[PDB]
């Protein structure tokens, strides 16, 4: 027992000496003081956060909302801030989301920035105009087999200032839903009972946000109209959980309430004075209605326009009366739709097949200059990639092709 | 002076007699759309429209303001479009004598012209396309400006014409063009020439420089490397002597001067000589009756760097000042790779040909081997005089590394700068395309 | 004069820590893509080894050696804990002090300190020093030489992997397989100093 | 309640870990020492000709037969001490009890020799059968240690064993080949004039020779090590005076 | 009519045919006899005459004098050592016990002392040709297998690889060991990196290092360098180490080894490495043509001479290898073989003219170092070249980093 | 579940995919005895460290987490070293300095930090066992090949008769030297990513 006591005492004293040395070193060698963040010039009013923390979290701390999609981490890659003086570096998500796109001015993804030193940023005013709301559902009904028109009423009579093509983000809390509470009419009950779709159920236990595209042009006030497509399990593996957000929205009915974030922005129309060609499909009728209406109603422009929507039947087509209410008096607007395989109850007398074979054959095949036009498209992954292939084989530049991926 | 010691003067038969003789009357010209790098046309005419000299044919989307006009009057006969609907040529059939006229000046007014006036007249006449910026060898923007403007008063290409023989017929237009180019720059104008004397200008910033040696030396790339090294923050403009004559004539008479003097030479040409011709003329009519019976290849430019002119490409390029013709070599020979070749040219010393000095070869379009991997035996170092590491740079181009290539010196180069490295490669690599891909990636990323 | 020259040359060439002793191969194989990062990591390794081996020699000879503190007591089972504690503490205090006082040197090397804060290279260095029972000057020279040899090996591997941009490796061997084969060939190369008794 | 908490946590964890470690380390020292001694005991019993398996028989036969002794190299007679725990490897390092050999004396390239060495007497009843001497020398890659059993007459060899070496597995690591080691049975170390006369012959040795052992095939440089270590340790700076005296008697 | 035959069946081997699997074997056999007959595609309408086939065949033809002298010398040393030991009816039983000997006597030769140059070259051929055939077949198998599975065409270089590996080995090497060595050299050192032009080591030297460390007794010692049954003799770099220049003696004959004997090549050793004169005759031809690098050769010579003279100056009384001058290092062992044909490998060397000097200097210095201060190995050429093959890229890095600084100053 | 204990064997291998623990795999695989002993030791130490760090995950000060984790790991490997010297002395000497290098073995601290600090005590034990098993897979395979080919015996039991002792097999020398482990591990990675093309790395 002469050596055991020595061993215990020496182990304890050595570990204690090492710990105390490290604490004494850190006590004098790590800064910890006042750290400011001065943005968009310098009205000295700034965000004073302590040196420990993260940038976009420090920004969001005081009424400044940047576009985030997965709570943080770097999946989407739209948290782009101007860094005039701060951390000078590039981090793994910068290589994947702001890939090379050389930024000499300095525009790094805010997620990866370190707030330890002092920060000097530049943030455009369009970030400062975003707001949260509490809206109530006016109606929720099918316009196609798996598309629903979620209309919300912005309170106070105040309305959202946005531009055609922008997107809100929808907030939903922890909850439970089941499919047998849905308002699917009798016109659309066929396919649901055929795959036994009503058996599915879901529940999420955390907060979630997914982005949705407004389907009304800005001059329509006090309303945010959205077209949602419910994301059920794919037919190959129907065991996996269904979509948790898209299923939540279908549960809502008139008299509920929903909460939304301010106007985010991308995929805007240009003013080149060129011909505009719109190709929509699926739940992509939302950005196309905002684009076609913003031009004919508010801007009153005389650019040559066109719209080509690709459905799967006549039952799948919606907004058909509104568009003909536009083309009838505005003679510089024309629109066509093309059913893939119409059921014999349709008796369709127009076009068939996919839209890239209907757009090319009827219109682009005999066109004087296909490259001079502007192409705005928004649809499923199968339609998006099939058209962009066709447009490139016609000599069109990726600067004339505006695409709106739905992030999936 | 500057003396180039690393290079190669190609021994090839059919060198021309430097005497300017008249040429056939051309019946159709064309604008080759695929020689302007990064150019996406916006067509202003359709098939069947009649046009005038210096009337816009198309425009550039990626470069706003730049106009592409017609070399002659006449009438559009055809527009050739190829894979993925790309523009190949806009062919005009010569007719009528209508043109567009501009302002005229005197020879003493030219040095005091305004730079924006000069720019507007050049862009309107469509003579702005004669310029090219290093790096990326593109047509300059309408708002940009350069400190170094290089005049190519020499040519060391194989079977090429001597500039002085042509400049001594247009001395005064050459001087007027040099004065306009002295007024158009914010720095200096470098007239890169050989030892012989040329018509000279009395302006301060215009200055002459002399180069001697084999051919890497008649290229604007070596001139820039040795007088005004280029980078991303320094850009130089390049032009040749015939375009300077064109500028002088435009500013001296108010009309466009669309003539050329090309050299019709090659191992199969019956009478190689200097031929007067029009810009963008038809090579299949220019070489009519001046070739030997057999299967030949017609080229617009050098055999080191040119454009095989067949079908919709059988027209003289914009930056080309000669036509080369040579046979097509499709013969197979027993153990030809192992035979002692007395009539075989090489940079190495493996064959018996180098033992006979002064021998000229009847070369053809044969690839003397198959495509293999790069084994460096030191041939690239023998034919490149610039201060670079050719093997490492060419392996960076082969592998597809753009960032390393830029550090190794890709931004100084052009396709004409690696034509000789492509020439002497045992693995039969083509380095012009690899460097164009590297420069495309660079210009896109930034 | 010459007893420390043979030790340095031996530690650098005759017994290379990366290639002959197989110490620190995870960072050696993972962080050898660019010569710049390899140079930085090698300099950091040199510094940490040169600072760490003499301190542990001193601590061992003062407290942990048999009969060093009191007669009849052997406290030499604490070698592992003492050495690893000293190494970790020194690395952490180093990155702190360079981060606070020399931001240039910190962005130069202190970025490569979080990797070698617990490394088989340094632990094996101090362990072989214990085995061989060096003096203070011999510990300094051995640490410096072994760090320099490790740096040389890693910079050579990085140069080879930069030259290999023109290679065409089968897809199953892209990365780890071809790096292991490259390191094996480098070991065949360094097997030249086998029979040298220095 | 923050630094207090940190110090309390680290102190408690250190107490638990140190108790466990210092209890495990001190409790097993005796078993570790026996595990260290048994391998050398077994090797000596093997070279002595005695067959034994298991710790039981190893310890029994070693304690009953082998009697270690301390021998002073310069004088060549026994010196008192605790020979069972003497450590010649470490005694050679300390300059208090070592010497530095001249470049002419250092035939085996060991550079240092302890003052006293330990030998093992094999006893049969109360009489001495033979003596086992530890010798070592330098080969091409390593220092090779050996055991050699000399008979009572002081010349005849009854066995040999190389219990440590690092030479190439099938070129010079054949000093551990039993067919090679069995060539030493019967060879005479000294001649009539009492000279060192063991010879490792290159290219085969004549059958019947008393001083000749075959060399290693393709390892003349690990065969030189054996020859040098033997002509050194059989010299006057090694076991020469001791072997002369035991030849006179006194065993 | 060989030309028309190869043209009719070409459709069978291009995509869509029944024999599309054997395209790489048809292309390698079609392009051997006849040239492809191809024309340029783009923008460089005339090409040089040189290709990889001539670059490889000029190196393959350059080692023919060394190969023939090696066969002659192998046979001569074998016959002399045989007649040294046996005579009478016990030499006949030796000759009838070895097929290398009774085949030599059956084809017309003789094993007696008075055998001419024809009987010696025949025995040397009986020793050399099986090794070369085994190496060629086994290595070509792996080469064609890789090029087939990866769907490529067969690059050139294996002619040189195989002939060099077959001439740097002892005359008494077992055939299965040669097979394993050529397997390791081709597959592990070359083919796994992508083929010709894409590796970083020397494949022939990598295969010989595999055999030296794996089976070290068939490539070392005194029983492998004179193909005589029962004869044991030492070479001259392992006789200088044990006694100096006074120990250079030919035991089979009892004659001293002069300097001319080592230059001409009347000494035992690896098959083709013995004749410095023949090696020079070939190296001058391939250095004139511009294939081999006189910068690398000059660097190797500079390093060897400098380190040799330094060792000669500082001196030592125990190590007899300090006395060896520079003109003895040149003619003994395989220094000339490695300096002329194995260090000048374009792919394994440096790519810069200022890095080639350092590459050669490192090779020479390491060779003399392993020769002198390493007790275990009698030479060091395969290990000094393998060692410099790793640092060849580092010299190019230094040079090109110095080049990049000149460009940023706007002077380059 | 068995998922966590059997995935690191082929799906997520420490040495083959997550590179960790190469220093001991290159060194101890000359003998299948030493390979088995090191596998058992690594299993034991990683499992116990995961268990204890997961127990104390809540009260660790974040300023000195590394000192606490290294204290636990070093105590464990010290008692392992003491146990080895008392009951397996033959193998303990063969393991020259790699018994104490289980401290700086990367799998131990990797599993302790990445998984033990965030999980319950019981799952961390199975995680450590699974990582030890995945390590031992490569260890035992490389040791099998090297020991069978380089010396003709397995576990010290003669399987191929050596020519020196009167047999037919001549053993290979490289298998007992440094470079052969690199080649064996590289070819094993080749074979693994041949059957499971999920793990093939990107084009560049
Ligand atoms: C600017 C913008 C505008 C948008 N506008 C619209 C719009 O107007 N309408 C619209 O509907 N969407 C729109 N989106 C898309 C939106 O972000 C969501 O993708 C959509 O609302 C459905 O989300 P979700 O919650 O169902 O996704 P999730 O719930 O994350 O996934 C749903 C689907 O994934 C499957 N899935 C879940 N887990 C797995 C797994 N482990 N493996 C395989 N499959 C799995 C489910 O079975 C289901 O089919 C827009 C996106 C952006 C960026
Ligand atoms: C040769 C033949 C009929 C078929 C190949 C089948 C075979 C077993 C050969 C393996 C050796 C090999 C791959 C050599 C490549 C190579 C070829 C084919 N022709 C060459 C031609 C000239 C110079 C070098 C090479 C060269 O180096
Ligand atoms: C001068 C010259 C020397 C060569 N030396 C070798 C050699 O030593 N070993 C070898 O395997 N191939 C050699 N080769 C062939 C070729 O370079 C070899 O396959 C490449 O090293 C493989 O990429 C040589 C080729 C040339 C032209
Ligand atoms: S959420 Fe992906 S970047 Fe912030
Ligand atoms: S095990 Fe390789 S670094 Fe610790
Ligand atoms: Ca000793």
């Amino acid at each position: 027992m002469s050596t055991i006591i020595f061993g215990v005492v020496m182990f304890t004293l050595i570990i204690l000496a090492l710990v105390l040395v490290i604490l004494f070193a850190k006590s004098k060698l790590v800064p910890t003081g006042d750290i400011t963040i001065s943005i968009n010039g310098d009205p000295e009013k700034a965000i004073v956060t302590q040196p420990g923390g993260k940038l976009l979290t420090a920004l969001a701390g005081a009424g400044v909302f940047v576009s985030s999609a997965c709570g943080g981490g770097g999946s989407c890659g739209q948290c782009r801030v101007k860094i005039k003086s701060g951390g000078g570096d590039i981090l793994p998500t910068e290589l994947d989301h702001i890939s090379k796109g050389e930024a000499r001015e300095g525009e790094r993804l805010a997620c990866q920035v370190a707030v330890k030193a002092d920060m000097d940023l530049e943030l455009p005013e369009e970030i400062f105009g975003v707001k949260k709301w509490e809206c109530t559902v006016i109606s929720n009904d099918n316009k196609a087999t798996f598309i629903k028109e979620l209309k919300l009423a912005i309170p106070d009579g105040e309305s959202v200032p946005f531009r055609a093509g922008g997107y809100i983000q929808i907030e939903a809390p922890a909850h439970h839903v089941k499919y047998a509470d849905f308002d699917v009419p009798e016109k659309y009950r066929g396919d649901w009972d055929k795959f036994n779709l009503f058996r599915y159920e879901s529940k999420v236990d955390e907060p979630i946000i997914r982005a949705y595209s407004m389907a009304n042009y800005p001059e329509e006030f006090g309303i945010i109209m959205l077209n949602v497509r419910i994301a059920t399990p794919p037919p190959n593996n129907p065991n996996v959980p269904p979509g948790q957000m898209s299923s939540y929205i279908w549960s809502l009915k008139a008299g509920d309430k929903c909460t939304i974030s301010g106007p985010f922005g991308e995929f805007f129309a240009k003013d080149t004075d060129a011909e505009m060609v719109f190709i929509g499909g699926g739940a992509g009728m939302a950005p196309m209605r905002s684009h076609i209406f913003d031009q004919l109603k508010r801007l009153k422009s005389k650019r040559k326009m066109s719209y080509w929507y690709g459905a799967r039947s006549k039952r799948e087509m919606f907004y058909v009366e509104d568009f003909d209410g536009l083309a009838a008096e505005n003679d510089n607007f024309v629109w066509h739709c093309a059913l893939s395989d119409p059921q014999p109850e349709d008796n369709w007398t127009g076009y068939t097949g996919f839209i890239h074979n209907v757009l090319y054959e009827n219109y682009l095949k005999d066109h004087e200059a296909p490259e001079d036009c502007e192409y705005y498209m928004c649809g499923p992954p199968m339609m998006n990639a099939a058209v962009i292939n066709m447009l490139k084989n016609l000599g069109v530049e990726e600067e004339n092709i505006l695409l709106d991926d739905f992030g999936g | 002076m500057i003396t180039i010691k690393k290079g190669l003067d190609l021994p090839i038969a059919g060198t021309p007699s430097q005497v300017i003789s008249d040429g056939k009357a051309i019946k159709k010209v064309a604008l080759l759309g695929e020689e302007y790098v990064g150019m996406r046309p916006t067509m202003h005419v359709r098939v069947g429209d009649e046009v005038k000299k210096a009337q816009i044919l198309f425009e550039d989307k990626k470069n706003p303001g730049v106009k592409f006009t017609s070399p002659v009057s006449g009438k559009v006969v055809e527009i050739n479009r190829g894979a993925k609907r790309v523009l190949q040529s806009v062919v005009i059939e010569v007719a009528g004598d209508d043109q567009v006229t501009f302002d005229k000046f005197e020879a003493n007014q030219l040095a005091s012209l305004n730079r924006d006036a000069i720019k507007t007249q050049l862009v309107e006449s469509g003579l702005w396309t004669a310029f090219r910026t290093r790096p990326f060898s593109k047509v300059p923007a309408i708002d940009s400006t350069s400190e170094a403007i290089f005049v190519t008063a020499m040519d060391t290409n194989p079977l090429a014409a001597e500039p002085t023989v042509v400049i001594n017929e247009q001395s005064e237009a050459f001087v007027a063009g040099l004065d306009v180019l002295s007024a158009l720059t914010t720095g200096k104008v470098y007239v890169c020439k050989k030892g012989t004397s040329l018509p000279r200008s009395q302006q301060p910033n215009v200055e002459e420089h002399v180069f001697d040696g084999p051919h890497p030396a008649g290229l604007a790339g070596t001139h820039m490397h040795f007088l005004y090294p280029v980078s991303a923050d320094h850009v130089a403009w390049s032009i040749n002597y015939q375009d300077v004559i064109a500028v002088g004539q435009l500013f001296l008479t108010g009309e466009l001067y669309t003539q050329r003097v090309v050299s019709l030479a090659g191992p199969v040409v019956n009478k190689p000589r200097l031929v007067r011709t029009v810009m963008g003329a038809s090579l299949e009519q220019l070489v009519d009756s001046e070739i030997m019976p057999g299967e030949v290849r017609i080229i617009s430019g050098s055999v080191l760097s040119g454009t095989k002119a067949t079908g919709p490409h059988a027209y003289l390029g914009r930056y080309h000042l000669q036509v080369s013709v040579l046979r097509e070599g499709r013969d197979k020979e027993l153990f030809g790779w192992a035979m002692p070749g007395k009539n075989k040219f090489s940079v190495t010393r493996s064959f018996l040909g180098h033992l006979f000095k002064g021998q000229v070869y009847n070369m053809t379009t044969t690839t003397n081997g198959s495509d293999r991997s790069m084994v460096p035996i030191g041939n690239y170092e023998k034919v490149m005089p610039l201060d670079m590491e050719p093997t490492l740079l060419l392996r960076d181009l082969c592998a597809g590394d753009s960032d390393s290539a830029v550090r190794l010196g890709a931004l100084e180069l052009d396709e004409e700068d690696l034509a000789l490295c492509t020439f002497v490669c045992p693995g039969k690599y083509e380095y012009g395309q690899l460097l164009r891909e590297c420069l495309d990636k660079i210009e896109k990323e930034g | 004069m010459e007893h420390y020259i043979s030790l340095l040359v031996k530690s650098i060439f005759i017994e290379n820590m990366a290639l002959s002793f197989f110490l620190g191969m995870c960072t050696f194989l993972a962080v050898s893509k660019k010569v710049k990062t390899s140079f930085g990591l090698g300099i950091a390794v040199i510094v940490v080894l040169t600072i760490s081996v003499p301190v542990n020699n001193l601590v061992y000879n003062l407290v942990l050696k048999p009969d060093a503190l009191v007669e009849g007591v052997d406290l030499s089972f604490l070698n592992f804990i003492t050495f690893i504690g000293v190494i970790a503490a020194l690395v952490q205090i180093l990155e702190m002090i360079l981060d606070r006082f020399f931001p240039p040197l910190y962005n130069a090397l202190g970025i490569f300190l979080p990797l070698i804060t617990v490394n088989c290279a340094i632990f094996g260095g101090v362990s072989f020093m214990v085995q061989r029972d060096y003096s203070f000057a011999e510990s300094v020279v051995y640490g410096f030489g072994s760090g320099v040899g490790w740096m040389l090996a890693i910079v050579a591997l990085a140069g080879i992997r930069e030259k290999m941009k023109y290679s065409d490796v089968p897809p199953g061997l892209r990365g780890l397989g071809i790096t292991f084969i490259t390191a094996g060939l480098m070991a065949l190369g360094f097997m030249s100093f086998s029979g040298v008794q220095l | 309640d923050s630094i207090k908490k940190t110090l309390f946590v680290v102190i408690a964890l250190s107490l638990v870990c140190s108790i466990i470690v210092s209890a495990a380390a001190v409790g097993l020292r005796d078993k570790q020492k026996e595990n260290a001694a048994l391998d050398k005991q077994s090797k000596i019993l093997q070279v002595a000709g005695i067959e034994a398996k298991g710790s039981k028989q190893i310890v029994e036969l070693f304690n009953k037969s082998i009697e270690p002794r301390l021998v002073d190299f310069n004088t060549g007679d026994f010196v008192e001490g605790d020979a069972a725990n003497y450590d010649q490897r470490k005694a050679a390092k300390e300059a208090s009890e070592s010497i530095k050999l001249t470049a002419e004396q250092d035939k085996a390239k060991i550079q240092r020799r302890a003052n006293v060495g330990v030998v093992y007497l094999v006893k049969d009843g109360d009489k001495t059968s033979k003596v086992i001497l530890p010798v070592h020398g330098n080969g091409l890659w390593s220092m090779m240690y050996a055991f050699v059993a000399v008979e009572t007459d002081g010349n005849t060899v009854s066995g040999l064993t190389y219990y440590e070496q690092g030479e190439t597995p099938g070129l010079g690591g054949e000093v551990e080949n039993p067919a090679w080691r069995a060539q030493w049975v019967g060879k005479k170390l000294f001649d009539e004039n009492h000279k060192p006369a063991i010879k490792i012959v290159k290219g085969g040795a004549p059958q019947g020779s008393e001083h000749g052992v075959d060399g290693l095939s393709g390892a003349t440089l690990t065969s030189n090590g054996v020859q040098n270590t033997f002509d050194f340790w059989l010299g006057d700076m090694g076991f020469g005076p001791f072997l002369t005296k035991v030849r006179d008697g006194g065993l | 009519g060989l030309k028309k035959f190869l043209e009719d069946i070409e459709h069978h081997f291009e995509p869509g045919g029944k024999h599309e699997k054997w395209f790489a074997l048809y292309e390698a056999a079609a392009t051997l006899f006849y040239t492809p007959g191809l024309v340029t595609k783009r923008s460089s309408h005339v090409r040089d005459s040189v290709d990889l086939k001539r670059i490889m065949i000029m190196v393959w033809l350059a080692v023919f004098p060394a190969m023939f002298w090696g066969m002659y010398n192998a046979g001569g040393q074998a016959i002399a050592a045989l007649n040294h030991l046996y005579s009478g009816d016990q030499l006949a039983a030796i000759v009838a016990g070895n097929w290398h000997y009774w085949l030599t006597e059956m084809l017309g030769g003789t094993m007696s002392s008075d055998a001419g140059w024809g009987s010696k070259m025949l025995l040397g051929a009986t020793y050399f040709l099986p090794i070369y055939a085994t190496v060629f077949i086994v290595g070509g198998f792996w080469e064609v297998l890789f090029c087939m599975v990866r769907k490529h065409e067969v690059n050139e270089g294996f002619f040189v690889t195989s002939i060099l590996f077959a001439l740097i080995v002892p005359p008494t090497l077992p055939l299965w060991q040669a097979a394993l060595g050529i397997t390791f050299g081709v597959v592990v050192a070359k083919e796994v990196f992508g083929g010709t032009g894409r590796n970083f080591l020397n494949p022939a030297l990598a295969g010989r290092a595999f055999l030296f460390f794996a089976y070290p007794a068939q490539i070392s010692g005194d029983l492998v360098w004179t193909a005589a049954d029962g004869y044991s003799g030492a070479t001259a770099l392992s006789q200088w180490a044990q006694g100096g220049a006074g120990a250079l003696i030919n035991n089979a004959t009892g004659q001293t080894i002069t300097w001319m004997d080592a230059f001409i090549g009347n000494i035992p050793g690896s098959i083709g490495e013995v004749s410095t004169l023949a090696l020079m005759i070939g190296a001058a031809f391939i250095v004139y043509m511009g294939i081999a690098s006189w910068r690398i050769i000059g660097g190797v010579m500079i390093g060897m001479i400098l380190l040799s003279t330094l060792f000669n100056v500082i001196g030592s009384d125990t190590n007899a290898m300090f006395n060896m001058p520079w003109h003895w290092h040149l003619v003994l062992g395989g220094f000339a073989f490695g300096m002329f044909f194995m260090a000048t490998d374009p792919v394994s060397a440096s790519f810069t003219n200022s890095g080639k000097w350092a590459y050669g200097i490192l090779i020479g210095v390491m060779c003399v170092l392993i020769r002198v201060v390493n007790p275990a190995y009698p030479e060091g050429m395969m290990l000094a070249i393998l060692f410099a093959n790793l640092f060849a890229p580092l010299f190019d890095h230094v040079v090109v980093e110095r080049n990049i600084k000149r460009r940023l100053a706007r002077y380059g | 579940l068995k998922k966590s204990v059997l995935a690191p064997v082929l799906d997520n291998n420490p040495i083959a995919l997550q590179v960790l623990g190469v220093c001991s795999a290159l060194a101890v695989t000359t003998k299948l005895e030493t390979a088995f002993v090191m596998t058992l030791a690594v299993m034991f130490v990683t499992a116990l460290s995961n268990f204890f760090v997961s127990l104390i995950r809540n009260h660790i000060p974040n300023s000195v987490r590394i000192i606490v984790q290294m204290a636990i790991i070093a105590s464990l490997v010290i008692v392992v070293d003491q146990i080895l010297k008392a009951y397996l002395y033959d193998i303990s000497k063969q393991l020259s300095v790699f018994v104490g290098l289980i401290i700086t073995n990367c799998i131990v601290m990797g599993r302790a930090e990445a998984f033990a600090m965030k999980s319950e005590p019981i799952p961390s034990f199975i995680d450590g066992i699974g990582n030890g098993l995945g390590y031992g897979f490569v260890l035992m395979t490389v040791g099998f090949f090297r020991e069978l080919l380089g010396s003709g015996k397995l576990f010290g039991l003669e399987v191929l008769p050596l020519i020196s002792n009167g047999g037919w097999y001549q053993p290979n020398g490289l298998m007992l030297l440094a470079p052969s482990a690199f080649f064996l591990i590289g070819f094993m990675i080749w074979a693994i990513r041949t059957f499971k093309p999920e793990q093939v790395e990107a084009k560049e």
